[PDB]
Order: structure tokens, then C-alpha cells, then sequence
């Protein structure tokens, strides 16, 4: 089945950035293939970022070591997409879709473009229906509810992805789909969390979207937004679960710090200018993008949710720092987790002085509100 | 307007065949070995021009140079440079056969044949920026996906 | 008065225009697009050439770099009129809510205005009656003047909004805009558009005496900019 | 439980091998019978678009 | 075709020039008499330029040629834009007597027309960055001297 | 291969190959230097027509625009295996201890390869006794584990490196490689192997299980850069 693609020369490629030359009539955030040639049997994938005049610079997604000066770039017409529905769950994915638990390959039959626009402004509806956490403090005092983004933020080691992976455990049979983003976690930490995961059973129900530390900057600035497709394929039309039509979906973003930390990588490797703290100026704007797709639609739209747990390290617990301040704006409740806090005992850790549910009792069940 | 595109054309022939002519003269010679080298075979605008190219040492592609002098008599745009790659060496007939099947588009457009035998039985054929692929090495990868 | 897009950065778009037909400094570039709907832009930066440097209001992820854009010749336009009361709307005045569009026959207004000269100004400050106690007590309002509340979330801002609408659409005439810039799309949306349809006063509820104009945090930077300047317009 | 994911894991894999051999030997089949029969015969796809 | 731009653009210079230049002293000539009246020491096709528009008596516009000339090695963009206002709408013969007179900056390079009727008589004419008004400068001149 | 050094800014060396025998991104390219002694540079980037931007991995304070630079076509290769067992060797594998260059026969891996993937990762793990107090009782040292210490200047970062090696290098169980990236050669070598062959096991030294790889603070960016690659793949 023979077609015409456009191709480009890559004339320059860096740390993970091409400049891609010629490749005219490409969509601002195509999919260049760099075809398989000499020395290599398999496709690396790349993003269109930046479409200048008589130049296309390109993040590359993989590894950019093998892609030379002169090859050949064809653009496929699709936008970043990433596969999506039933086949996905309890499968551990790269955020290309690929599988990298080796189990098989994904049987997928829809592939929902990543960074898409919001579910909506009426489309959405008062959180209500209470995400049983399964952590007294968390479940009674800073309510999360389904449709609603609860950022946890602390320390470097105080307990936020032990939270968020008991979030997830709890979610048994809440008809709660679960997904685990790890952006930047070291792929020994990634495959513990998947086996404490298979160890509570709690793999039947779960996505894991890892985009490791090794893995280039590209896959880390994308590892969110995948799987942010995935929920939003989950609450728009729903997987069969233990029989079940769910359409609720539970995602957790590692952290988020880690993925504005490839961002900046990706931004400065293209010579774009830097803001704060060598931050693009457009960081509050792109965690705003993800962020905002966790939404409760209305009964009209379907009546799924997307609940988002990003989670955030700071620095000497400077909660005043850019990337923690503008992931505080965005969210709906902060989880302030500390090590003073850690140490002393308590150990969910959870400051509940300063940490805050802005959905409030709308987020639990009436016998906890009471 | 027509006095202008006669003398226009002239002065592209008149370079053209200088640069041919005293492409290779000055041609690797540097500053001071090409200039003995340099011959009359150039107007003084012609001679200051490859005296220049000639100072580093890179009339080369001074040919290309004078293959750029005609086409920029039509303002050029002709090259439509297309490449063709196949896994077996082109026969010359074959060769013209497909050279001049490529006329859609400004006929037999500047082609660089290649080989690259890694190809099975295929076509390559790159126009401008459209690529065209029916080597059966693409269709080897279109049914390698059930892996 | 058509263009050809140059370069696309994210959400800052180049665009050449030929020479003698440069759009303004604030006008709308409108990229179409092939789905029907189109993008307006609007310009930031005459330069160069006839090229100019717009921001998207919008996504784009799916434009090339030879697109065609229609330069508006004025800026954002915005309907304005007692049509687009008890509306939802977006930067570019595009009803967002679930009933149908505005109507031809309403008014459009330039977003980009100039502010009321020094001698229209009023030269006494005057107190504003709201009403409430404990703001016109302690800290009383100012025709025409600013107000900052300081307050998270279940404090009774909401509340206090929907008051504030409720006695000056009743006392005065009162209409009353409501410009939500960056805001959750939870808290923003859909428990502000419903808490203030079921309020309800003189049989009338306080959405239908209210405009809102909504640029959400999930918008391009543009639109959070500029929404102010649309409901600033209404 | 972890012995049958890994057993399913071990079949995926060999699945995958039997999918790259059987590649492999058509290549060299394709490349024998280009070899023989000749590549020109595929010189008139060439205006199948272009 | 990249190559082409500094040898050709300086050859199609040299040649608008020298065509420009030899304008008033070649006029109205013939082969022989441009022949002894254009000089022999310019291009080699500057001279044949030269001498076959006079040949056949179109000497008058070969300076219009040397308005060409540099186009045809250059993308022609770099045309002064000579502004002409007037309050009296002009006609055609009008508008080329002003190109016809304008040429002598630069060549006939774009020139836009305006009315701005608020003038009386005169004409603006903004070549470039210099700008010479000759319209209402007067009465406004004057009531500047009156006040 | 047979390209020429452009520019030499630094450490960083560009250089013009052929158009189409430009190295890879991760190529060794070596400066013959003269003396029969070459500089080993490896490529960082690509900049367009053959020109590449490497790091020089050494002195590069005494050569010259237009040398020429011979590309190898692989990346740095460091022998492997027990040839290098009891023996110390730079960032591109030479050793610089007395005894003779590896021979020819032993096999050489790049120093650039993929990390073991989420299906090789072991999160297998048992408590290390390391006979230090705090060590052992506060943060276990983590047999099968990546643990550190973060310590400034003045503290004894050294101190405990020298102590925990001292504890459990003779009850090894196997072979172990130490890597001196930027550290003194005082005490972070040549102290270190005389601890190191003083100590016995069973009459064979805790040296005779060790592959050291320097690189240390007096060498430039580039060898200790890639020094901890070589210790890696060692
Ligand atoms: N009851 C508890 N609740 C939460 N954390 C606990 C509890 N008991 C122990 N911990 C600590 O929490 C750790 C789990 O990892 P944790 O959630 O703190 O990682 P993290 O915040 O993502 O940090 P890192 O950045 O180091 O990966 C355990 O190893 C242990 O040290
Ligand atoms: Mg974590």
C-alpha cells in the first residue's frame, strides 16, 4: 500500500533535539519516525516542537544517539497519540503506549491524542461522590473527592508516594481505575511500586506510565499527559471492571517537579528563553494544561471523573518556590507532608494545620461529614 | 524589458561558460597559487568573483556555479532534485524509462540514482520532500508489526 | 488582507502579511481551520516585513506552516448588549453555555478601549451601598473604586458575590459581570453557574442578572489575559 | 501467581522471536528471489502514485 | 543556484549601471553611433546591450533595461517606494510623467499615489527617507508668519 | 574519518569530517598529537554539514586549528573481565599502574550502553552490617542497593568511605570496583591501595578483587565526565 510521506534531513541533532530541515505541511506536534536505516531495525519516534522557518527542531522520544546528520525524517500524520481502553489495565507502559513489563503486546483498539483541551466548562459538576483514601487523616480531615486534584507535597522522603500507592491500594472495589504516572523515578523504584502493587492485588485495576530517569526528556515531559489520556478515555467511556462499567479514574503524577525539570531540560536544548529559576516561562501554563483535565462531567457528558494526586518534593520544605507554587494554584487541596512531622511518630505526616481541602465535606460521605 | 532579458541571458551564458571554462583554472589553487591561474577567461566582475572564490581554496563546484548561472536566467526553480533508490543497480534503459516517467512534475528532474542493496526490489523515489516507498523493505516492516 | 503563516513556538505565532496590508498591533488573525471553527489570534508585535507576531488563544497542534490567516482589521470583538446577559462566555465572546449563539444583529464592541479621561472623573470619592454591616462599616466600597477579598474556600465568598449582585440589582438597576481569569474550571464552573441559578431573588434568579466571562487556567495564556478586558467591555 | 505471569511472559517472548525468524527468513527469501528473478520487474510501480 | 548570487548580482549590477550611466550620452543612437558613444570597456554583454537597443532605435528605453538588469540577479524587492501625493487626481500620461521623471532616483521604482485633497496644487513626493512638499507648505508657511 | 579541528574552545574541540563519514553522536574520534601519543576526544553533537562538537578528554591546551582528527566509528571501549581485576586504569581504560597494557585477546565494551530494563531490575534486598553505628542503626547500608552519603567539605566523607571499605572489603563474596571520579590522589588514591593491598585474604589481597578506574580532580571535564561510564562498565 504505497503512499506519499513528507521527509525531511536531519541537520543537526544534539541531546535529544533535531533539527529537522525540510518537512513542510507538519502538524505543530506530529510524530516524526525516523525511519529504520543501517545499524538499527527499529523507529525512534520524535516531537515537532518548534516548526521555524526552514526548520523543524524536534525533542526526540528514545534515544538519540543513533539518529545522524542526513537521515531521513518522515512525518506521520498523526498527533501524539497514545493507546487507550481495557487492554491497558495491569500493564506497565512507556508513555508511548508500549509495553515494558514484556507481558505481550497491547491490545488496544483506540489511541486518544495526548494533550487535549479540557473536558469543559458546563460539562463538568460538583464533586460529591467522596475517593475512600483509606488514611483516617486524609479520609476525615482533607477530603478527596472523585473529579477533584489533591497535590501532595513535602520533603524528599516523607511519605508521598507511600499515600498516594495507598490510595491506590484502597481502591478495591470503589470502582476506582487507578493510574500510576512515574516521571523521573528510578526504574528500581518503579518496579517496587508495581510490586507492592501485584502483592495487594491491586494490578487489576491499575496503569502504570513510568518514563524513567535513564529514559530521554522527551518521555519524562510526555509521561503525564499520557495516561492523563488514559483517565480521560476511562471517564469518557469506561472499562469493564470486575463486570462493572467504570468510568471513575484515580491518576498519580510521581512528580510533577520531576516532569518541570524535563520540561525545562526539553526548553533549554532548544535555545528557548528561560524565566524563573531557568523554568519556560509557560510552566504554570503547562501544568495547567494537565491538571485541568481531571474534571467530574455531568450526567449529559457521561458522568465520569478523573481524580488527579500530583505529588511534589520541595527543597528544604520551601513551600514558596516557583514549580510548588503554581502546582499549589492550580489544585483544589494541598497535602503537606513533613519530615519534623515524619519523624516524630505521626506517619502519614500529614500537617493538617496547613493542609487544605478546598471541596471540603461535599467530598465525604455523610456519616464523615458528620 | 525584452533588451533587458537578451543582455540578462547573455551575461548568464557569458559567466556560465566562464565558470566552466575557468572553473578548474583557479580550482584548489590558493590566494597567491591561483592567481596566476587566474586567466582572461572571465570578466573583470567575472575575475574579481573567482579570485574571491579561489582566496580559501574552493572552486570546486564552480561548475555548479555556472549550472546556477542559466537557471537563474528563468529564476531558476527547475531543480526539482528527486532521488531514486533501488536494491538492484540501474540499467541505463530503466534508468531513462523511469527518468523520464517522472514528468509530472518538471520532467527529467535532477536525479541522483542510488543503490543502498539493504532495499529488496523496491523504489525509493524522493521528490523535493515527498518520499514515495514501495521497496518491498517497507512492506517487510508494514507485516513485521504482528511482532 | 490574507496572510501566511511563518512560525509556530507553542502558542506564539508568526505570520507574514503582504506589505501594504499589516495588520494593527491588537488586531484578530483568525486562523481557519479545517474542521469548520477557526483560531483567532491577536496580534503582540508588528515587525520586520509585514510579519507579525500574534499570540494563539488557542492550542495549536494542528497547524502547518503554510496556513492562511484572515486578518479582522479590529481587534477582538465582543457582543455587547442586554442579549449577552445571564450568558457564559469566553475571551473571544463566544457563548460557552449550552445555548445557542448570539445573534447577528448584536452589537459588537472592540475589546481594547480607552479608559474615561481625567475630567469625566468624578472629583469627591463616594461611598457604594451594599448593604451588608460589616462591609459598608468597616470597609466601605467606592463608586467605581477596587475591592480585594483575601479568602480561601467554604468562607462564604460565593455567598458574599451573590449578595453583592443580588442588592445592587435590586436597590440600583444593578447588572452585574462576573470574569473568572484563571480560575479552577470545579470552583469557577458549575458550582458558581449553579449556586447562582438556584439563588433566586424577586422570582429571579442571580445568573440571569449576571454576565460571565470565563478564562480558565487549562487556556492559553492569551485568553487569561485578556478576559479581563472582555467583561471589562460588557 | 508470579511463576504464571512469568510463564506468560516467556510465551509472549518466544512469540515475538517466532515472529522475528519468520521476518528474517522471508528477507532472505525475497532478497534470493530478487536475485533471480530480477528487481526491473518492480520498475513498473513506480506509476502506481507517482 | 545559491552560487549564482554574488558573481551574477554583481554582473547584473555592474551592467544596470553602466547601461544607467551611459542613459544620457546614448540616446537616440544606432549600432555604430552607440557604438562610438556607449564605451567598449564595460562586459563584454553591457557593450552588446548597449549597442543593439540603439540599433534598432530602442536606445530610449534600454535605460528602462538597466531597470531590469539588477532584478534579474536579485529578488527586485529593494524598489525605493516614491509616495507621490497629490489633491488633483492624476491620469495615466500624468502618472507617467512622474515615473519618467522619478527615475532618477534609483530606476522607476514603486511608486504609490495618494489625493489627500486637503492639498492645493503641488505634489508630495517622499522618496525614500527624503521628503519634498511643495502643496500646502505655503499658506501654512505663511500663516505661521502672520501669527 | 580524516576530519579537521575548526575551533578549540576549552576542552571542547569541533571538528569538519567528510559529508558522509560524519561520526556518531557517542564516536571516539582520536587527535594523533604528534609523539606517538593521541588525544582521545568523544562526540557530544552534531552542527550540521560534518562539523562535530566532542570533549577532549585531556590536556588540549597545546594543539592547533587544522590538525587532523581520525574517527574510530565506536565509542570509548574498556577492556572487560578478569584482566582487569587488581588493576587501575583512566577513563578510556588504559592502565596506568606498572604492570603491562591488556592485551589483545580481552574483550572490549563501550563504555555507553542501556540501562537494564524494568524487567532485569532486582528489588531484592537485605541489611549490609557495616560495624558503624549510626550507619547500622539509623540508614542500614542496603546489600544489592544504591545508597550514599551527602556530606560538605569539611565533614569526613572520606573518612567513612575508608572505614565502611575497610569493614567489608575483605568479606566480599566477589570482586568490587571503585571509581575515583574528582577526588584527591593523595588520599583518595594511593592511600587507598596501600589500605587495599595490606589487607589479605586468605593470601590474596583485597587489591587482587578490585578494578579502580581514576580519573581524579587533576584531570579535565572530560575524564571526569566519563570516568564513572568506564568504572561502570568495568
Ligand atoms: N506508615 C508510613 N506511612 C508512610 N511512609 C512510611 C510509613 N512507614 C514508613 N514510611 C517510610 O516511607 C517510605 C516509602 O517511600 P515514600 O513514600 O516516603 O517516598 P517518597 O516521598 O516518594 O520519596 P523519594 O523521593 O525518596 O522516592 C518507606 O521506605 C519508609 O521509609
Ligand atoms: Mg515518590
Amino acid at each position: 500500500q504505497p503512499r506519499q510521506v513528507n521527509v525531511g534531513t536531519v541537520i543537526a541533532v544534539g541531546d535529544g533535539v533535531a533539527r529537522l530541515s525540510g518537512l513542510d505541511q507538519v502538524v505543530a506536534s506530529e510524530i516524526v519516525e525516523f525511519p529504520p536505516k543501517a545499524g538499527r531495525n527499529e523507529s525512534i519516534y520524535g516531537i515537532a516542537l518548534n516548526l521555524e522557518q526552514d526548520s523543524v527542531a524536534a525533542i526526540i522520544l528514545g534515544d538519540d544517539e543513533t539518529i545522524e546528520e542526513g537521515d531521513m525524517v518522515t512525518s506521520t500524520g498523526r498527533v501524539i497519540s497514545v493507546p487507550v481502553g481495557q487492554g491497558l489495565l495491569g500493564r506497565v507502559v512507556n508513555p508511548l503506549g508500549q509495553p515494558i513489563d514484556g507481558k505481550g503486546p497491547i491490545v488496544y483498539e483506540k489511541t486518544r491524542p495526548i494533550e487535549r483541551i479540557a473536558p469543559g466548562v458546563i460539562t463538568r459538576k460538583s464533586v460529591d461522590t467522596p475517593v475512600q483514601t483509606g488514611i483516617i487523616a486524609i479520609d476525615a480531615l482533607i477530603p478527596i473527592g472523585r473529579g477533584q486534584r489533591e497535590l501532595i507535597i513535602g520533603d524528599r522522603q516523607t511519605g508521598k508516594t507511600a499515600v498516594a500507592i495507598d490510595t491506590i491500594l484502597n481502591q478495591k472495589g470503589q470502582g476506582m481505575v487507578c493510574i500510576y504516572v512515574a516521571i523521573g523515578q528510578r526504574r528500581a523504584q518503579v518496579a517496587q511500586v508495581v510490586g507492592t502493587l501485584e502483592r495487594f492485588g491491586a494490578m487489576e485495576y491499575t496503569i502504570v506510565v513510568s518514563a524513567t530517569a535513564s529514559e530521554s526528556a522527551a518521555l519524562q515531559y510526555i509521561a503525564p499527559y499520557a495516561g492523563c489520556a488514559m483517565g480521560e478515555e476511562i471517564m469518557e467511556n469506561g472499562v469493564m471492571l470486575n463486570g462493572q462499567l467504570v468510568k471513575d479514574a484515580l491518576i498519580v503524577y510521581d512528580d510533577l517537579s520531576k516532569h518541570a525539570v524535563a520540561y525545562r531540560q526539553v526548553s533549554l536544548l532548544l535555545r528557548r528563553p528561560p524565566g524563573r529559576e531557568a523554568y519556560p516561562g509557560d510552566v504554570f501554563y503547562l501544568h495547567s494544561r494537565l491538571l485541568e483535565r481531571a474534571a467530574r462531567l455531568n450526567e449529559e457528558y457521561g458522568g465520569g471523573s478523573l481524580t488527579a494526586l500530583p505529588v511534589i518534593e520541595t527543597q528544604a520544605n520551601d513551600v514558596s518556590a516557583y514549580i510548588p507554587t503554581n502546582v499549589i494554584s492550580i489544585t483544589d487541596g494541598q497535602i503537606y507532608l513533613e519530615s519534623d512531622l515524619f519523624n516524630a511518630g505521626q506517619r502519614p505526616a500529614l500537617n493538617v494545620g496547613i493542609s487544605v481541602s478546598r471541596v471540603g465535606g461535599a467530598a465525604q460521605t455523610r456519616a464523615m461529614r458528620a | 524589458r525584452a533588451l533587458a532579458a537578451p543582455l540578462v541571458e547573455a551575461l548568464l551564458t557569458t559567466a556560465a561558460e566562464q565558470i566552466r571554462a575557468a572553473a578548474p583554472r583557479i580550482a584548489g589553487l590558493s590566494a597567491s597559487e591561483a592567481a596566476a591561474v587566474l586567466p582572461a577567461d572571465l570578466l573583470p566582475q567575472v575575475r574579481n568573483f573567482l579570485l574571491t572564490m579561489a582566496k580559501e581554496g574552493l572552486t570546486g563546484e564552480l561548475n555548479a556555479v555556472a549550472a546556477a548561472l542559466p537557471g537563474y536566467l528563468e529564476t531558476g526553480s527547475r531543480a526539482v532534485d528527486a532521488s531514486v533508490t533501488s536494491a538492484i543497480e540501474l540499467s541505463a534503459e530503466q534508468k531513462e524509462r523511469i527518468t523520464r516517467e517522472l514528468q509530472q512534475r518538471y520532467g527529467d528532474v535532477h536525479v541522483t540514482y542510488h543503490v543502498d542493496p539493504t532495499l529488496i526490489g523496491g523504489l525509493i523515489i524522493r521528490v523535493g520532500d515527498q518520499v514515495l516507498d514501495n521497496s518491498l523493505r517497507a512492506r517487510l516492516s508494514a507485516i513485521q508489526r504482528v511482532l | 488582507a490574507k496572510g501566511v503563516i511563518q512560525e509556530i513556538i507553542g502558542v506564539v505565532i508568526r505570520a507574514k502579511f503582504p506589505e501594504d496590508e499589516v495588520p494593527e498591533i491588537y488586531n484578530a488573525i483568525e486562523i481557519p481551520l479545517g474542521n469548520g471553527d477557526r483560531l483567532v489570534c491577536e496580534v503582540q508585535q508588528q515587525l520586520g516585513n509585514g510579519v507579525v507576531k500574534a499570540v494563539a488563544m488557542g492550542s495549536t497542534d494542528g497547524l502547518r506552516r503554510g496556513l492562511e490567516v484572515i486578518d479582522t482589521g479590529r481587534p477582538i470583538a465582543v457582543p455587547v448588549g442586554p442579549a449577552t446577559l445571564g450568558r457564559v462566555f469566553n475571551v473571544l465572546g463566544d457563548p460557552i453555555d449550552g445555548m445557542g449563539p448570539i445573534g447577528p444583529e448584536v452589537e459588537r464592541r472592540p475589546i481594547h478601549r480607552d479608559p474615561p479621561s481625567f475630567e469625566e472623573q468624578n472629583t469627591q470619592a463616594q461611598i457604594f451601598e451594599t448593604g451588608i454591616k460589616v462591609i459598608d462599616l468597616i470597609a466601605p466600597f467606592t463608586r467605581g473604586g477596587k475591592t480585594a477579598i483575601f479568602g480561601g474556600a467554604g468562607v462564604g465568598k460565593t455567598v458574599v458575590i451573590q449578595e453583592l449582585i443580588a442588592n445592587i440589582a435590586k436597590e440600583q438597576s444593578g447588572f452585574s459581570v462576573f470574569a473568572g481569569v484563571g480560575e479552577r474550571s470545579r470552583e469557577g464552573n458549575d458550582l458558581i453557574h449553579e449556586m447562582k441559578e438556584a439563588r433566586i431573588d424577586e422570582n429571579t434568579t442571580v445568573f440571569d442578572k449576571t454576565v460571565m466571562v470565563f478564562g480558565q487556567m487549562n487556556e492559553p495564556p492569551g485568553a487569561r489575559l485578556r478576559v479581563g478586558l472582555t467583561a471589562l467591555t460588557m | 501467581a508470579q511463576a504464571e505471569q512469568e510463564r506468560i511472559r516467556m510465551l509472549s517472548e518466544a512469540k515475538s522471536q517466532i515472529a522475528d525468524l519468520v521476518t528474517l527468513t522471508a528477507s532472505r527469501v525475497l532478497g534470493a528471489e530478487l536475485q533471480a528473478r530480477g528487481h526491473d520487474a518492480l520498475i513498473a510501480e513506480s506509476l502506481a502514485a507517482l
